[PDB]
């Protein structure tokens, strides 16, 4: 089968630059590469067909070149919405095959999360569980850490958390972080915070409530 | 319009076979193939195989003794049968129209199909209320706790709230189950007059849970 390798895996740039993705074949394909955009949770796109012939609904930005065994896929000028991964297949052999992609990555300006704390909620603490929430809402870059604090006591490996994708049209991210306690040990302790440290931030920030206020 | 819409996402035990159903329309399957790719987790996309127009099948080489893929042209349906699942075939399974009847350039796909594999149960979420607590903006959300397998879909007021929404990844935890939180921004002024539901749909176990979020009193 044919190998396509596709160069860099990940692709950082700012809105209004030219970007290009490689796709490399182990052998030669002539022109018979097809090129998609898959944003996230989303069904692929066709974007190019057979090297560099353009796709209806398709914006002009996007364009392909290449034969043989090295194709590039260009947007002229990248837009924020353009934020997916990219995927290049050949069908000169069967079977068609299909690169792993490059993902596309947007810089923007540092922008400081919002933060938001959450109490779990009567409903959960009747089945005998705790969650609370962190929120650290459209930020960027992507890198922050959020320490929990129980009574000034440091929660170490009882956190989860999750981040999204970058937004379409700001380019930022958003974090959650659920702390989990028992009813039990919820009920027995008073200040419950989250402190989150970001660049955006020039000092940490702390967001906590007390449990029954 | 061209469209392919497939069966929902479920959990497929080991050894078992995985059943999907693609219905299409706005096109006749008389006149176009219809193919069948998937994609690993974090992974690019694997062509699996084909039904022609005229009922002849290709099937890739890893899979020619464990696929099948038949169809009824009079209800527009096709489907996909794969036997002996193992744990790497958790995927998303996609159905695919190609530009012209005889080509491979997909132009159109159906929405995916989350396929797990594991011998573990189906449960449905619990919901609970991320509530608003007192720059004139408030969050608030659900939490989308317990549930197996992936995937859950969480809308806010039946669809017409998007603007402010993210809905998170899910994590896995440790008991082998899922959660998620889902949270919107809001103005605050809004808290008093406006309604907020968030719309969970886990389809594996047909829990469809429709939880209000307010200001706690």
């Amino acid at each position: 089968d044919i190998l396509l390798t596709q160069s860099p895996v990940i692709l950082s740039v700012s809105p209004g630059e030219r970007v290009s993705f490689s796709c490399r074949a182990s052998q030669s394909i002539g022109t018979n590469i097809h090129w998609y955009q898959q944003r996230t949770n989303g069904s692929p796109r066709l974007l190019i067909k057979y090297a560099d012939e353009s796709i209806d609904g398709i914006p002009s930005r996007f364009s392909g070149s290449g034969s043989g065994t090295d194709f590039t896929l260009s947007i002229n000028s990248v837009e924020s919405e353009d934020i997916a991964d990219y995927y290049c297949q050949q069908n000169n052999n069967w079977p068609t095959t299909f690169g792993a992609g490059t993902k596309l990555e947007l810089k923007r300006t540092v922008a400081a999360p919002s933060v938001f704390i959450f109490p779990p909620s009567d409903e959960q603490l009747k089945s005998g569980t705790a969650s609370v929430v962190c929120l650290l809402n459209n930020f960027y870059p992507r890198e922050a850490k959020v320490q929990w604090k129980v009574d000034n006591a440091l929660q170490s490996g009882n956190s989860q958390e999750s981040v999204t994708e970058q937004d379409s049209k700001d380019s930022t991210y958003s974090l959650s972080s659920t702390l989990t306690l028992s009813k039990a040990d919820y009920e027995k302790h008073k200040v419950y915070a989250c402190e989150v440290t970001h660049q955006g931030l020039s000092s940490p920030v702390t967001k906590s409530f007390n449990r029954g206020e | 319009q061209v469209q392919l819409k497939q069966s929902g996402p479920g959990l497929v035990q080991p050894s078992q076979s995985l059943s999907i159903t693609c219905t299409v329309s706005g096109f006749d399957l008389t006149d176009y193939g219809v193919h069948w790719v998937r994609q690993s987790p974090g992974k690019g996309l694997e062509w699996l195989g084909v039904i022609w127009s005229g009922g002849n099948t290709d099937y890739n080489t890893p899979f020619t003794s464990r696929l099948s893929i038949n169809k009824d042209n009079s209800k527009s349906q096709v489907f996909f049968k794969m036997n002996s699942l193992q744990s790497n075939d958790t995927a998303i399974y996609y159905c695919a129209r190609a530009l012209t009847y005889y080509d491979y350039e997909f132009a159109y796909w159906g929405q995916g199909t989350l396929v797990t594999v594991s011998a573990a149960s189906t449960k449905g979420p619990s919901v609970f209320p991320l509530a608003p607590s007192s720059g004139g903006t408030a969050a608030l959300g659900c939490l989308v706790k317990d549930y197996f397998p992936e995937p859950v879909t969480v809308s806010w007021n039946s669809g017409a709230l998007t603007s402010g929404v993210h809905t998170f990844p899910a994590v896995l935890q440790s008991s082998g189950l899922y959660s998620l939180s889902s949270v919107v921004t809001v103005p605050s002024s809004s808290l008093g007059t406006q309604t907020y539901i968030c719309n969970v749909n886990h389809k594996p176990s047909n829990t469809k849970v429709d939880k209000k979020v307010e200001p706690k009193s």
